């Protein structure tokens, strides 16, 4: 499965197994025996506008 | 705030502490808990903080 | 009425072993406490 979304820069630390926060609490929660991989890259020029 | 070489020291005492307003404020760049994971703070009692 | 040491010793040995078994329920073995209601109260499941 591939899940996709957009978050802040310093919220990428909550996207894993056994984490907590405004994001991992109630936006997107990863089980505690996760198996896959997590990939993330900056996208300032595409998603941020003047 | 206070310098790094003379830090401050406040002795929080008998009160009603709500570490949830801290834990979910999302304004903190670093929130690590060592003796005790963060979500179980609002369910324990100590002598001094 | 005024010698049964071989019978007393087998009683004593068994009691001394059963007490050592219970007295081990209060060692950490390298943990934060000896109580499961204390590791299940100041630690997250992971």
């Amino acid at each position: 499965y591939a899940d996709s979304f957009v978050i802040r820069g310093d919220e990428v630390r909550q996207i894993a197994p056994g984490q907590t926060g405004k994001i991992a609490d109630y936006n997107y929660k990863l089980p505690d025996d996760f198996t896959g991989c997590v990939i993330a890259w900056n996208s300032n020029n595409l998603d941020s506008k003047v | 705030f206070a310098s790094v070489y003379a830090w401050n020291r406040k002795r929080i005492s008998n009160c009603v502490a709500d570490y949830s307003v801290l834990y979910n404020s999302a304004s903190f760049s670093t929130f690590k808990c060592y003796g005790v994971s963060p979500t179980k703070l609002n369910d324990l009692c100590f002598t001094n903080v | 009425s005024s010698a049964l040491g071989k019978l007393q010793d087998v009683v004593n040995q068994n009691a001394q072993a059963l007490n050592t078994l219970v007295k081990q329920l209060s060692s950490n073995f390298g943990a934060i406490s000896s109580v499961l209601n204390d590791i299940l109260s100041r630690l997250d499941p992971p």
